[PDB]
């Protein structure tokens, strides 16, 4: 199950 | 004993035409049970596993709407760096993110992880205590700061706190027949002459699962390492394990040579000989 | 860039006996970038029926795949891996030996 938001860099 | 949930991301830019490549993997403990690739007809999270297959509609219509998400970040982000490092459109570059949880044998959590590579190295990683972060180089550092001031790190931990541990107890439960089974390995020896002096006993494992174990060899019951050549474990394709050590040793002198395996699957490490 | 050169190992998925059906396996590792170029080779001419795994890699970063294919050993057929990686001059010819 995939971590719900990813930030940007 | 120990599981884990794991996620590998790789993006590659394509420099002339269009979006980068992106290719998704999961794992627990060493099954792979989803993947995502930009460059194949569904563009849905596909199930890699029989276990998982056992999840509904809803399921792989959310992890392909947070999967394409991932896509979106890893675009962006190599905009960004390309940017940081003043390089050139000309060249194709990396991204590569890793993430998951680690539990012990209580199936309670035990560790975090997130970590992030720019052309094949070190960019930012969390720390171990979830908290902080690690930035390589003053690229890193601008990027620390962003993540610092938006608390990314709070919700990182969130989840590899809780739904990472959640959902890794899941799918143990469901895929237990495979997932907490052992597989020991299938030990035999075999004997090359390479002279008429000299000879290469060769100890194997094969079909064992998980791919953690130790081979060793022994000469009059000491540890030899000189003369030795250890392969790295490889898959065999089917989901199990495969590894072998060799010796080189003065021919007739064969019987003073013993090999030692050590995996979980084997309640007692076992020794081989040749003949 | 960092440039890392991959390491290849051949070798059948199960134990290897002329006339039963088999897996030839090429298992390319501890490479970057991950663009690279594996065909398996029977008596010197490439296989068109083969698959790989999908694209991953270790904690040092560097990637791994298994290209791999159906196929019955016999005593005459020579069988091989073929890799090339913008590390190498030559393709790297390794071939498959089931004496080992």
């Amino acid at each position: 199950n995939l971590v719900p938001q990813v930030a940007t860099v | 004993g120990s599981h884990s949930m794991r996620y590998f991301f790789t993006s590659v830019s394509r420099p002339g035409r269009g979006e980068p490549r992106f290719i998704a993997v999961g794992y627990v403990d060493d099954t792979q049970f989803v993947r995502f690739d930009s460059d194949a007809a569904s563009q849905r999270m596909e199930p890699r596993a029989p276990w998982i297959e056992q999840e509904g509609p809803e399921y792989w219509d959310g992890e392909t709407r947070k999967v394409k998400a991932h896509s979106q970040t890893h675009r962006v982000d190599l905009g960004t760096l390309r940017g940081y490092y003043n390089q050139s459109e000309a060249g194709s570059h990396t991204v590569q993110r890793m993430y998951g949880c680690d539990v012990g044998s209580d199936w309670r959590f035990l560790r975090g992880y997130h970590q992030y590579a720019y052309d094949g190295k070190d960019y930012i990683a969390l720390k171990e205590d979830l908290r902080s972060w690690t930035a390589a180089d003053m690229a890193a550092q601008t990027t620390k700061h962003k993540w610092e001031a938006a608390h990314v790190a709070e919700q990182l931990r969130a989840y590899l706190e809780g739904t990472c541990v959640e959902w890794l107890r899941r799918y143990l439960e469901n895929g237990k027949e495979t997932l907490q089974r052992t597989d020991a390995p299938k030990t035999h020896m075999t004997h090359h002459a390479v002279s008429d002096h000299e000879a290469t006993l060769r100890c194997w494992a094969l079909s064992f699962y998980p791919a953690e174990i130790t081979l060793t060899w022994q000469r009059d019951g000491e540890d030899q390492t000189q003369d030795t050549e250890l392969v790295e474990t490889r898959p065999a394709g089917d989901g199990t394990f495969q590894k072998w050590v060799a010796v080189v040793v003065p021919s007739g002198q064969e019987q003073r040579y013993t090999c030692h395996v050590q995996h979980e699957g084997l309640p007692k490490p076992l020794t081989l000989r040749w003949e | 860039m960092i440039q890392r050169t991959p390491k290849i190992q051949v070798y059948s998925r199960h134990p290897a006996e002329n006339g039963k059906s088999n897996f030839l396996n090429c298992y390319v590792s501890g490479f970057h970038p991950s663009d690279i170029e594996v065909d398996l080779l029977k008596n010197g001419e490439r296989i068109e029926k083969v698959e790989h795994s999908d694209l991953s890699f270790s904690k040092d970063w560097s990637f791994y795949l298994l290209y791999y294919t159906e196929f019955t050993p016999t005593e005459k057929d020579e069988y091989a891996c073929r890799v090339n990686h913008v590390t190498l001059s030559q393709p790297k010819i390794v071939k498959w030996d089931r004496d080992m």
